[PDB]
């Protein structure tokens, strides 16, 4: 992870652009179903037994929210991400037990509503480019404390 | 295996690609070589590698024409696909991991072109079309 | 796909291995729990993932019974699979990218426990062989 | 990367009871083999048509020793592994063409080969655990270059 100008202007201004509290909740609403072992994770927020439940589920929109600010944190330091999610990393493994694979999946989920919102011209292949970059670092770091 | 819903979700959504069929190919495939950058490997014979670039344009084109065709026979993707499938596997010699970063980025652009109608549904539906597809293309490998 | 001679060679290996499945499930096991820990994530319900523990032991021969009785349906691996692949994605929601981090363990053991007669050619026949079973057992995922 | 002390034992243990000379040759074989698209890069080295061809092949073998060499300077130093790989990655990428999906094949080929040689004892559980994390590391700084 060396960023370059371009990238880290991107992601921050990318951030600056999107709603997290519109982003999360599609997002996630879209892993549950794209992925739908992740619903290990979730059967406890309510209805979830259809497609449009899930999309509807309030306690679902509230963690997609969480999800989202979970990775403000992220943003705002983009030399520092290892560290600010050696606790998540552990307590995702040790109290949760999520497999971290699907880390990967809600970010690739995380892309396609961002893409979706910001259309292919604001979301240009280098705007992708440094956003795939900050979500691999992110996802690697919160795989990086399962032992 | 696709559903008969998976079929019919896929071929409403190509309702809205095939008028822009070109240029999501183009779109598709560039953001895979910027990107993902460890495709590009495949393709330094060309002028140029960048986003919109001619070649990148003219292969965007052919990438799409198979997928579009692929809509069409869906009841047989992998007979369909066995000649591509020897092609990449004997000619070209491609890694066939990389068949799903390109499904994964048709995806991204598909999303972004249609963002209305593509729905988490409609998402799952075209994932297990381009998954499969991914899997046709690499039946005829080892 | 396997050919005929991929099913051959993984008949042939399997003579090696059925003396010591037992043995060999519980290594390839151990080896997935604690090589890639990520796969922890599905057994932490069981009183040990510990290499060689009781229910890494049982485990493992239930998973190498599978695969010893998948070699007597290599012509139908998909079918033969559609309970199971039903199961793992169902009741035990396991993210079907964990397969092949089995498979590549069992290969390991495989070569580790028979390194004379696990010759290239034999790998690439037991590789397609168990990318296969993963595929099958991810058939009823979605 | 943070190795534990028994990891950094473990690698440098392993790597000290194998020769280089022995098993590059076996896992470079293995690699066009198991992963025949790799042969893209070697239809220089000479007679590579069937299985057999590639195993007894000098050139396959004197690169199968050049490879395992070049990890040589990875155990020499753990803690720089991203900056011992920057010339290799560049070469690979933009003299070569190397996919470096590759790259992690030939890892898994490198690790079949050793297990084979050393056992199900020695290579035990914990050694293939340390072994896999050098691996993965040293995977990554050869595809850090690829741009
Ligand atoms: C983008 C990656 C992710 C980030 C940044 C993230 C962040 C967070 C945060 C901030 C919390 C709240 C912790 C607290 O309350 O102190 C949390 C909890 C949780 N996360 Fe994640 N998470 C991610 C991915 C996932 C995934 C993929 C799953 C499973 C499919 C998951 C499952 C859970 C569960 C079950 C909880 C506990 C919620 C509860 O107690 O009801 N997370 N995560
Ligand atoms: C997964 C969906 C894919 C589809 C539907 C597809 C389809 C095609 C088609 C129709 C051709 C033209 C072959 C002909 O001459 O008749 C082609 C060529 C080619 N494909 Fe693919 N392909 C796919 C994925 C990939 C990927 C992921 C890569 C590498 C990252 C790749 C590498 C190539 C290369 C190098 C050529 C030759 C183009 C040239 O030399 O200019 N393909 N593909
Ligand atoms: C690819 C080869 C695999 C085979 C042949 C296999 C086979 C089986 C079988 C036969 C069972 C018992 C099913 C029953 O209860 O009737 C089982 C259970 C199970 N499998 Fe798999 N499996 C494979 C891979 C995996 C992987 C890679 C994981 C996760 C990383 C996994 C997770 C589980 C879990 C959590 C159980 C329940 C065990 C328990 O609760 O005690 N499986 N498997
Ligand atoms: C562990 C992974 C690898 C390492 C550590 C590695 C290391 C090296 C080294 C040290 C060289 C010679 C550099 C020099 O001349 O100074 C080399 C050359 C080369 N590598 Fe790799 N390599 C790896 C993987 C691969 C892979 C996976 C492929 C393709 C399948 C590949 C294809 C080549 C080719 C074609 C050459 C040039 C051979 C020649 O001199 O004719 N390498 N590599």
């Amino acid at each position: 992870v060396d960023w370059t100008d371009a990238e880290r202007s991107a992601i921050v201004g990318l951030w600056g652009k999107i709603s997290v509290d519109e982003i999360g909740p599609q997002a996630l609403a879209r892993l549950l179903i794209v992925s739908p072992w992740t619903q290990r994770h979730f059967s406890t927020f309510g209805n979830l037994s259809t497609p449009a439940a899930i999309m509807g589920n309030p306690a679902v929109a509230k963690h997609g929210k969480t999800v989202m600010h979970g990775l403000d944190r992220a943003v705002q330091n983009l030399d520092d991400i290892k560290n600010t999610y050696v606790t998540l990393s552990v307590m995702h493994s040790e109290k949760l037990f999520v497999d971290p694979d699907n880390f990967r999946l809600l970010a690739d989920c995380i892309t396609v509503c961002v893409a979706a919102k910001l259309g292919p011209a604001v979301f240009s292949a280098d705007t992708q480019e440094a956003f795939q970059k900050f979500l691999a670092v992110v996802v690697s770091a919160l795989g990086r404390q399962y032992h | 295996s696709l559903s008969a819903k998976d079929k019919a979700n896929v071929k409403a959504i190509w309702g809205k690609i095939l008028p822009k069929s070109d240029e999501i190919g183009e779109q598709a495939l560039s953001r895979m070589l910027v990107v993902y950058p460890q495709t590009k490997a495949y393709f330094s014979h060309w002028a140029s590698v960048a986003p919109g670039s001619a070649p990148v344009k003219k292969h965007g084109i052919t990438i799409m024409n198979q997928i579009d065709d692929c809509v069409g026979h869906m009841d047989d993707l992998f007979g369909f696909l066995t000649k591509l499938s020897e092609l990449h596997a004997t000619k070209l010699r491609v890694d066939p991991t990389n068949f799903k970063i390109l499904a994964h980025n048709l995806i991204v652009v598909i999303a972004a072109y249609f963002p209305a109608e593509f729905t988490p549904e409609i998402h799952l539906s075209v994932d297990k079309f381009l998954q499969q597809l991914a899997l046709a293309l690499a039946e005829k490998y080892r």
